[PDB]
C-alpha cells in the first residue's frame, strides 16, 4: 500500500 | 514573489485602494503591486474582490492581468 | 400589556409599510428597527442588498447595528445557510470596508452569540486576515476573538495564534520603537488573557522575554508589560514559582519613588494578581522588610481610589 | 382553536413513491479508481563524492560542510568513507523502500554508469527505476547539458552528457540529483527530450526528476547543516525537520533543547506509540494534508498515490522545498508543484513539534511517560466542527488526508470512523471526495478487524461507498469481506437499521454480477435473509426481498435452494403486507425467480405455475407501482413460456388462459405508464426478440435512498422553515374562514339571488365540486375537467379525464383538503385517478396514482381523517379502500339487486349509508363482523335516489330523496322515518348543506326550488338541472341546468 496500517487485527 | 503575503492582506490592501483613490499618477504601479499580490494570494483574495471592483469602476480602471487574475479566481481555473 | 400581540402587529405593519419603499428617515427607520425587540427573514435579507448598494456611510453604519441586533436569534439548513451566509457578507464588510469606525463596529458586533458560526473554516481564515488591521484597535479585538476561538477550533486557531505569538514577542524584543512595543505588549497581554491554553507551554519564554523587557535602560509600554505579566500569572498557575523573587524584586524597585514612568496602579494590581497566583505569603514580607511600610505610605500618600 | 384538528390529519397519498417519479439515478462517472500501480523495482545510488578532494569549481571555507549521509568522510578515511557512505544511503532509502535491488556506483566511469543504467534497464524494461546522483566531488554541470563523472585514475573529470544518460535510460524512471547546478541538468533534460520529440516525427510526462537548486543558486555551505541537505531531506525528513526546528529562532520558545538532546531521542519510525515513531506519523499526515490541499486531484493521485516511493519522495519534497527556500535554494521537480512553503499546515507542524519535544528533557533525565501529542484528536475536532455546519457544498475540509492517516491507527480509530460516516452521510460528492483521497483500500482492510464495535460504522461507510460506487462488489467479493457483512446481518442484537444496511450492501454486491450470486449462494444468504424476512421493520422487509430476488437473478442453483428452503411460501406473506414498498418487494422477488427457470422437472413447472396464480390475485391492488411489477413478474412467466402463451392468444384469435386475462386486465389499466408497459408485452406475443424485455427502475430508485442523506433532522420537523410557515399560514387562513362562516350561519340565512357570473362550458357539467378553502370550482364534463373562479372570474386550466366514451365521470373529492390538495376522479366503469397541481400557473396536470375500483354510475364518500376510501355502483359490494395501505380493507355486501345510487358516512362512526335504485336505503356499521355490518333496512321510497346525503352532526339525518322528489328524513336510531315532505313530482338532481339545512332542488322546468329540512319554502328560482354543490363554510350554491352555463350564487 502507501501507508502501513497496525492493529488490523 | 519571494515571501509570503497571506497574513498581511488587509495591511497592503487598505493603502492600495486609499493610494488608488487619492492619486492618479500611481494608480499604473498600485495595480501592478496588487495583480502580483493577488497572484500570490490566490482564492484567499476573493474576500476583497467587491470592494476592489467598485474602486475600478469608480475610477474606469481597466487593468489586463488584474482582470485576468479575477476572472481565473472566480471560474475557479487555476494556472 | 393588555394586547401586546395586538401592539406589535400593529408596528411591524406600519414598519413593513415604512420599509416596503428621506435620508434621515431612513436612518431613523433603522435606528427603531435596531432599538427593540421585534418578530425577520425577507427584512434581512433586503438590507442585505441594502447596505452593499449604499454609498451613505450613516446609512451602512446604521444597516451593520441594524443586522447585527436583528440576528439576536442565532433547527433549519435552509436558515442556517442564511445566517450563514449573512454573517459571510457581514465579515467581508468588517474586513472590506475602508470606513475604519464601520469596521470596529461590525467587528464588535461579532459577540459572542456568533460563536458556533464563526468558528467555521471560512470565517477563521477571514479573521486571520482581519489580525492583520490598519486599526491597532480592530487588530486587538480580532486577537481576542481568535484566542476566545481557541477552544471550540484548536487545529486551526493555535498554530497561528503560536505564529502570532512568535511575531509578537520578537517584535517586542527588536523594534526599538515605543509605539510599536506598545502595541506589541498589549497584543501579549490579550493574547493571555484570550488564549490561556495556548501560552502556558511558553510560560516560559513569554516571561524571559518579558523579564528582559523590564530590565532595559515610554509609559505606555511599561503599564502593558505589567498588566501582560499579571495575566501572565492568572495564566500559569503556579507555573512561575522560579521567578517570583525577580518578579517582587523589580516590581518594588519600581514601587519605591514617583519618578517611574510606570502606575502604581498596575504595579500594585499585577503585585497582588502575581501573589494570588503563585500562593507567596509572609515569606516576601521576611525576604522584604520595607514592604509593608512601603504599602502603607501608600494610604497616606495616594488619592486615587482605585 | 380548530388548528389542531389540521395538524392531526394524515397526507394521504402525500409519500416520496408519490411525489418523486420512480426511476434509478444515474450513476456518475467514478474516476477515482487507479489506472495502474507502478513498482521501484531497481534503485541506482551514483555517489560522486570525491572524498578528500575538493572541486576545483567550489574553494570551500575551512570549517565548510562535512556531513554526508549523517556520516563524516575524514574521520575514516576516503575508500572506507565512500564505502560506508553507499551502504549507509542505501539503508535511509530501504527505509522507504526495503524491496529493491540496491546498486551502488562510487566514482564511477562513463562506461560504468552505461552498464549499470543497462542492467537495470534490463531487469526492468517496463517499470519505475531511481536514478540517484551526488555531485558534490565533481564541477558543477556546464550550460552544454553535461555531469562531470571520474576516469580509471581519478586524475581527471570526465563529462558526460544528459542525452546519453536519458538515451541508456528507459522512459519509466526517476532521477534525484543533488548538486550545485541541478537546475542546469534538468533545462538540459527537457531540452533533449524536446529534441527527442522532434527527431520522432521524421519519454517526457513518463520520466520524473527532482533537483536540489535552481541553475543559479548553489547549495549551502552552513558547518551546521549536512553538505547532504537535499537527499537527507529526501530519507531522513523527520531527523533533518528536528535539526531544522533546533536552529531557528523558536528554540527560544523553548530552553533547554539541544542538538545533542535531538540526537538522544528515543523510539523508533516504525513504533508509532514511541516519540519518534509519533513525529514521523504526524509528518507524514500534515505533508499529504498540504499536497492534497494545493496539488490539483490530477497531479496528486499522480504522484502521491501511485507508489509508495515516489509518494515518499514527493512528501519529503515539500518539507525540502521549505527547508531549502530559507537558504536561497528553490528544489526543482519535473512536474512543477506550485510552491508550499507559506501552508498553513507548517505552523501545525511546527507547534506539534514543539510540544512531542518539550516532554524530551523528562523522557530521558526522569523518564516520565510519553503522553500522546493531541494533534490528531485536535484535527478530529475540527473535522467535526466544519462538519457542524458543511451541508453546503463549500470549500472541501483540509483535514480529508487526516482523517485517512488516523484511520490506519487503532486509538482514534473509532472516533475517525464515526466522523468519516457522518461525512459520508452529506452526499454523493462528499463520498465521491473521499474516495479520491484514497480511502478505499482502507475502508477494504478494515473488514479482517473481528472488532465488534467496528461492524456499524464499517456498515454505514460501505453503504454509502455502494450507494455511490457500484463497482465497489468486485473488490468486496475479492477480499472475501461479504463473510464480515454475512455476520453481521446474521445477528439478531444487532439494530435493524444497520441490518438493513448491510442487506442493501449484500443486495448491490449481487447485482447482476454472477461471482457475487454464487459468493452469497455458497454464504447462506437464502437461508439467513429468510430468518430475517418476517422482522417488524418495512424497510428491512423490503431489502431483504430485494436481495432475494436478485439472488437467484439467472442463477438456477440459488432458485434450487429457495426452493429447498421454500422461500416463494415465505415470501407468499409479503404480498399481503401493507406496505407497498414492501410489497412491491415481493413482487420483483417472485419474478426473478420464476424468470430463471432454465427448463427444470415437472416439479418446476407446477411451483412456476403455483407462484403464478398466486401473483394472479394481486390484480386488485391500489399501487400503480406495484401493478407494474407484476406487468415485470409476468413478463418473466411469459418469456419462460412463450409457445404456450401464442398457443392460447391464437385459441382465442387453463393456467395461461387467466394470466392472459390477468395480463389484459393490466393493459386496461388507468395508469399510462402501466397500461403501456404490458400493452408492449403483450404486443411481444403477437408477433411470436429479448429486445421487448424491460426492467424497472425499482431497485435504483430504492437505492437512491442510502445516497441521500439520513442522519440529519427532516425538513418537516425544522420549525423556522418555509414550508411550515406556508403551512401555518394555510392553516390560519382555514381558521378564518371557518370562523367567518360560523359567523354568517349564526347571523341566519338570507335569500339567495345574487349571480356573481354566467359562463358557458363546451360540455355538459356532470358533477360540481367546491374546494373548501381556495377559490376553485372543479366541474367535470363528458370528456373534460374544467376548473373555473368564482371571483377572478377566468378559465384556469382544461384537462382531459382519457376514460372512454361509453364511461363517464360521477363524482369527485378534492383530497387533503386543508392543504396540499387533490383531486379524486372516480369514473363510473371503475377507474378512480387522482390529480396533482391542477390550478397553478407554474404547473402542469400531474397524475399521482390510479388504479380500477370495483369489477347510478360511481359513489364515493372520501373520510379524511380515517384516511379510508369506498367506492359504490352496480357491483352488490361496497368496497373500502385504504389509501394508507393501498389495499381494500373491507368488502361489506350491500344486500340488494338494485345499484347504489349515493353513498355517505359519518365521521367518527362507522354509520355507512347507501341509497339504492328500487328506493331502500341501507345503513351498515363497519365495526362488527360482515354479516352483521348491516344495522337497519327501511324501504319507503320506489325510485332512484337522487342523493342520500348524512349530516355531520352527531344527530344523523339522512335526508332522502328520489326522482320522485319526495323528502324523509330518516335517522340511524329509529326504524321509520321522521319527516315527510313532497316537493316537486319529476326531481332530476338535489343537493344539501351540512352547515346551512338548505336542501336545494331543482326541477325540468327551469325553477330551483330551496328548501329547509321541515319544509318551509325559502327561495324559487326562476332561470334537466342535473348538478347542484355547496360550499362546505360559505353558503355559496353553484346550480347547472342542461345547458353547459355555470353559477355562483352567495347571501349577499
Amino acid at each position: 500500500r502507501v501507508f502501513f496500517m497496525d492493529d488490523v487485527e | 514573489e519571494s515571501l509570503d503575503f497571506t497574513d498581511y492582506a488587509s495591511r497592503i490592501i487598505h493603502p492600495i485602494v486609499r493610494t488608488l483613490d487619492q492619486s492618479p499618477e500611481l494608480r499604473s504601479t498600485a495595480m501592478d503591486t496588487l495583480s502580483s499580490l493577488v497572484f500570490q494570494l490566490g482564492k484567499k483574495y476573493q474576500i476583497f474582490i467587491p470592494m476592489v471592483n467598485k474602486v475600478l469602476v469608480r475610477h474606469r480602471i481597466n487593468h489586463q492581468r488584474y482582470d485576468v487574475l479575477i476572472c481565473r479566481i472566480v471560474k475557479g481555473y487555476t494556472l | 400589556p393588555q394586547l401586546k400581540k395586538d401592539i406589535q402587529d400593529g408596528l411591524l405593519k406600519m414598519l413593513s409599510l415604512v420599509l416596503m419603499h428621506d435620508v434621515g428617515s431612513i436612518t431613523l427607520a433603522l435606528r427603531t428597527l435596531g432599538s427593540f425587540e421585534f418578530e425577520l427573514t425577507q427584512f434581512v435579507r433586503h438590507c442585505a442588498d441594502h447596505f452593499l448598494n449604499s454609498e451613505h456611510k450613516e446609512i451602512r453604519m446604521e444597516a451593520a447595528r441594524t443586522c447585527s441586533r436583528l440576528l439576536t436569534p442565532s433547527v433549519s439548513q435552509t436558515a442556517v445557510q442564511v445566517v450563514a451566509d449573512v454573517l459571510s457578507k457581514l465579515l467581508v464588510v468588517g474586513i472590506t470596508d475602508p470606513d475604519p469606525d464601520i469596521r470596529y463596529c461590525v467587528l464588535a458586533s461579532l459577540d459572542e452569540r456568533f460563536d458556533a458560526h464563526l468558528a467555521q473554516a471560512e470565517n477563521l481564515q477571514a479573521l486571520f486576515v482581519a489580525l492583520n488591521d490598519q486599526v491597532f484597535e480592530i487588530r486587538e479585538l480580532a486577537i481576542c476573538t481568535v484566542g476566545r476561538l481557541s477552544s471550540m477550533n484548536p487545529a486551526f486557531v493555535m498554530p497561528f495564534l503560536r505564529k502570532m505569538l512568535i511575531q509578537i514577542l520578537t517584535e517586542l524584543e527588536h523594534s526599538g520603537i515605543g509605539r510599536i512595543k506598545e502595541q506589541s505588549a498589549r497584543m501579549l497581554g490579550h493574547l493571555v488573557s484570550n488564549a490561556p491554553r495556548l501560552i502556558r507551554p511558553y510560560m516560559e519564554p513569554i516571561l524571559k522575554a518579558l523579564i528582559l523587557k523590564l530590565k532595559d535602560p515610554n509609559p505606555g509600554v511599561i503599564n502593558n508589560v505589567l498588566a501582560t505579566i499579571g495575566e501572565l500569572a492568572q495564566v500559569s498557575g503556579l507555573e512561575m514559582r522560579k521567578w517570583v523573587d525577580e518578579l517582587f524584586i523589580i516590581i518594588m524597585d519600581m514601587l519605591q519613588d514617583s519618578s517611574l514612568l510606570a502606575k502604581r496602579q498596575v504595579a500594585l494590581w499585577t503585585l497582588g494578581q502575581l501573589v494570588a497566583s503563585t500562593g507567596y505569603v509572609v515569606e516576601p514580607y521576611r525576604k522584604y522588610p520595607t514592604l509593608l511600610e512601603v504599602l502603607l505610605n501608600f494610604l497616606k500618600t495616594e488619592q486615587n481610589q482605585g | 382553536e380548530a388548528d389542531l384538528t389540521d395538524w392531526n390529519l394524515p397526507l394521504a397519498f402525500m409519500k416520496k413513491r408519490h411525489c418523486e417519479k420512480i426511476e434509478g439515478s444515474k450513476s456518475l462517472a467514478q474516476s477515482w479508481r487507479m489506472k495502474d500501480r507502478m513498482k521501484t523495482v531497481s534503485v541506482a545510488l551514483v555517489l560522486c563524492l570525491n572524498v578528500g578532494v575538493d572541486p576545483p569549481d567550489v574553494v570551500k571555507t575551512t570549517p565548510c560542510a562535512r556531513l554526508e549521509c549523517w556520516i563524516d568522510p575524514l574521520s575514516m578515511g576516503p575508500q572506507k568513507a565512500l564505502e560506508t557512505i553507499g551502504a549507509n544511503l542505501q539503508k535511509q532509502y530501504e527505509n522507504w523502500q526495503p524491496r529493491a535491488r540496491y546498486k551502488q556506483s562510487l566514482d564511477p566511469t562513463v562506461d560504468e554508469v552505461k552498464k549499470l543504467c543497462t542492467s537495470l534497464r534490463r531487469n526492468a524494461k517496463e517499470e519505475r527505476v531511481l536514478f540517484h546522483y551526488n555531485g558534490h566531488g565533481v564541477p558543477r554541470p556546464t550550460v552544454n547539458g553535461e555531469v562531470w563523472v571520474f576516469n580509471k585514475n581519478y586524475t581527471q573529470y570526465i563529462p558526460l552528457s544528459i542525452y546519453d544518460l536519458q538515451t541508456w535510460m528507459g522512459s519509466p524512471s526517476i532521477f534525484v540529483y543533488d548538486c550545485s547546478n541541478a537546475g542546469l541538468i534538468v533545462k538540459s533534460f527537457k531540452q533533449f527530450a524536446l529534441q527527442r520529440e522532434q527527431e520522432l516525427e521524421v519519454s517526457m510526462k513518463n520520466c520524473i526528476q527532482l533537483a536540489a537548486c535552481e541553475a543559479t543558486e548553489l547549495l549551502p555551505m552552513i558547518p551546521d547543516l549536512p553538505a547532504d541537505l537535499f537527499t537527507s531531506c529526501l530519507t531522513t525528513p523527520i531527523k533533518i525537520a528536528l535539526r531544522w526546528f533546533c536552529m531557528q529562532k523558536c528554540v527560544s520558545l523553548v530552553p533547554g533543547v539541544t542538538l545533542d538532546l535531538i540526537e538522544k531521542i528515543p523510539g523508533r519510525l516504525n513504533d508509532r506509540r514511541t516519540p519518534l515513531g509519533e513525529l514521523n506519523w504526524i509528518f507524514t499526515a500534515i505533508t499529504d494534508t498540504i499536497a492534497w490541499n494545493v496539488l490539483p486531484r490530477d497531479l496528486f493521485q499522480k504522484l502521491f498515490r501511485q507508489d509508495l516511493l515516489v509518494a515518499s519522495l514527493f512528501r519529503n519534497f515539500l518539507l525540502a522545498e521549505r527547508i531549502m527556500r530559507s537558504y536561497n535554494c528553490t528544489p526543482v521537480s519535473s512536474p512543477r508543484l506550485p510552491p508550499t512553503y507559506m501552508h498553513a499546515m507548517w505552523q501545525a507542524w511546527d507547534l506539534a513539534v514543539d510540544i512531542c519535544l518539550s516532554q524530551l528533557p523528562t523522557i530521558i533525565e526522569e523518564g516520565t511517560a510519553f503522553r500522546h501529542s493531541p494533534f490528531f484528536a485536535e484535527q478530529l475536532t475540527a473535522f467535526q466542527v466544519w462538519l457542524t455546519m458543511g451541508v453546503e457544498n463549500r470549500n472541501p475540509p483540509e483535514q480529508l488526508p487526516i482523517v485517512l492517516q488516523v484511520l490506519l491507527s487503532q486509538v482514534h480509530r473509532l472516533r475517525a470512523l464515526d466522523l468519516l460516516g457522518r461525512f459520508l452521510d452529506l452526499g454523493p460528492w462528499a463520498v465521491s471526495l473521499a474516495l479520491s483521497v484514497g480511502i478505499f483500500p482502507y475502508v477494504l482492510k478494515l473488514l479482517q478487524s473481528s472488532a465488534r464495535e467496528l461492524r456499524p460504522l464499517l456498515v454505514f461507510i460501505w453503504a454509502k461507498i455502494l450507494a455511490v460506487d457500484s463497482s465497489c462488489q468486485a473488490d468486496l467479493v475479492k477480499d472475501n469481506g461479504h463473510k464480515y457483512f454475512l455476520s453481521v446481518l446474521a445477528d439478531p442484537y444487532m439494530p435493524a437499521e444497520h441490518r438493513t444496511m448491510t442487506a442493501f450492501i449484500l443486495a448491490v454486491i449481487v447485482n447482476s454480477y454472477h461471482t457475487g450470486q454464487e459468493a452469497c449462494l455458497q454464504g447462506n444468504l437464502i437461508a439467513i435473509c429468510l430468518e430475517q424476512l418476517n422482522d417488524p421493520h418495512p424497510l428491512l422487509r423490503q431489502w431483504v426481498a430485494i436481495c432475494l430476488g436478485r439472488i437467484w437473478q439467472n442463477f438456477d442453483s440459488a432458485r434450487w435452494c429457495g426452493v429447498r428452503d421454500s422461500a416463494h411460501e415465505k415470501l407468499y406473506s409479503l404480498l399481503s403486507d401493507p406496505i407497498p414498498e414492501v410489497r412491491c418487494a415481493a413482487v420483483f422477488a417472485l419474478g426473478t425467480f420464476v424468470g430463471n427457470s432454465a427448463e427444470r422437472t415437472d416439479h418446476s413447472t407446477t411451483i412456476d405455475h403455483n407462484v403464478a396464480m398466486m401473483l394472479a390475485q394481486l390484480v386488485s391492488d391500489g399501487s400503480p407501482m406495484v401493478r407494474k411489477e407484476l406487468v415485470v413478474a409476468l413478463s418473466h412467466l411469459v418469456v419462460q413460456y412463450e409457445s404456450n402463451f401464442c398457443t392460447v392468444a391464437l385459441q382465442f384469435i387453463s393456467v395461461y388462459t387467466q394470466i392472459w386475462r390477468v395480463l389484459l386486465h393490466l393493459a386496461a389499466d388507468p395508469y399510462p405508464e402501466v397500461s403501456d408497459v404490458a400493452m408492449k408485452v403483450l404486443n411481444s406475443i403477437a408477433y411470436k426478440f429479448i429486445s421487448a424485455t424491460v426492467q424497472t427502475g425499482f431497485c435504483d430508485w430504492s437505492a437512491r435512498y442510502f445516497a441521500q442523506p439520513v442522519m440529519k433532522i427532516p425538513e418537516e420537523h425544522d420549525l423556522e422553515s418555509q414550508i411550515r410557515k406556508e403551512r401555518e399560514w394555510r392553516f390560519l387562513r382555514n381558521s378564518r374562514v371557518r370562523r367567518q362562516a360560523q359567523q354568517v350561519i349564526q347571523k341566519g340565512i338570507t335569500r339567495l339571488d345574487d349571480q356573481i357570473f354566467l359562463n358557458r362550458n363546451p360540455g355538459v357539467p356532470s358533477v360540481v365540486k367546491f374546494h373548501p378553502f381556495t377559490p376553485c370550482i372543479a366541474v367535470a364534463d363528458k370528456d373534460s375537467i374544467c376548473f373555473w373562479d368564482w371571483e377572478k372570474g377566468e378559465k384556469l386550466d382544461y384537462f382531459h379525464n382519457g376514460n372512454p366514451r361509453y364511461t363517464r365521470v360521477t363524482a369527485m373529492e378534492y383530497l387533503n383538503g386543508q392543504d396540499c390538495s387533490l383531486l379524486l376522479t372516480a369514473t363510473d366503469d371503475g377507474a378512480i385517478r387522482v390529480w396533482k397541481n391542477f390550478a397553478d400557473l407554474e404547473k402542469n396536470p400531474e397524475m399521482v396514482t390510479a388504479w380500477q375500483g370495483l369489477s347510478a354510475g360511481m359513489v364515493v364518500d372520501w373520510e379524511q381523517e380515517t384516511g379510508l376510501l369506498m367506492s359504490s355502483g352496480d357491483v352488490r359490494i361496497v368496497r373500502i379502500w385504504d389509501t394508507d395501505r393501498e389495499m381494500k380493507v373491507q368488502d361489506i355486501p350491500t344486500g340488494a339487486d338494485s345499484c347504489v345510487t349515493s353513498l355517505s358516512c359519518d365521521s367518527h362512526r362507522s354509520l355507512i349509508v347507501a341509497g339504492l335504485g328500487d328506493g331502500s336505503i341501507r345503513v351498515y356499521d363497519r365495526r362488527m363482523a360482515l354479516s352483521e355490518c348491516r344495522v337497519m333496512t327501511y324501504r319507503e321510497h320506489t325510485a332512484w335516489v337522487v342523493k342520500a346525503s348524512l349530516q355531520k352532526r352527531p344527530d344523523g339525518h339522512i335526508v332522502s330523496v328520489s326522482v320522485n322528489g319526495d323528502v324523509r328524513i330518516f335517522d340511524p336510531r329509529m326504524p321509520e322515518s321522521v319527516n315527510v315532505l313532497q316537493i316537486v313530482k319529476g326531481l332530476t338532481a338535489l343537493d344539501i348543506h351540512p352547515q346551512a339545512d338548505l336542501i336545494a332542488c331543482g326541477s325540468v322546468n327551469q325553477f330551483t326550488a330551496i328548501y329547509n329540512s321541515s319544509g318551509e319554502l325559502i327561495n324559487n328560482i326562476k332561470y334537466a338541472i342535473s348538478c347542484l354543490a355547496f360550499h362546505p363554510h360559505w353558503p355559496h350554491l353553484a346550480v347547472g341546468s342542461n345547458d353547459y352555463y355555470i353559477s355562483v350564487y352567495s347571501v349577499e
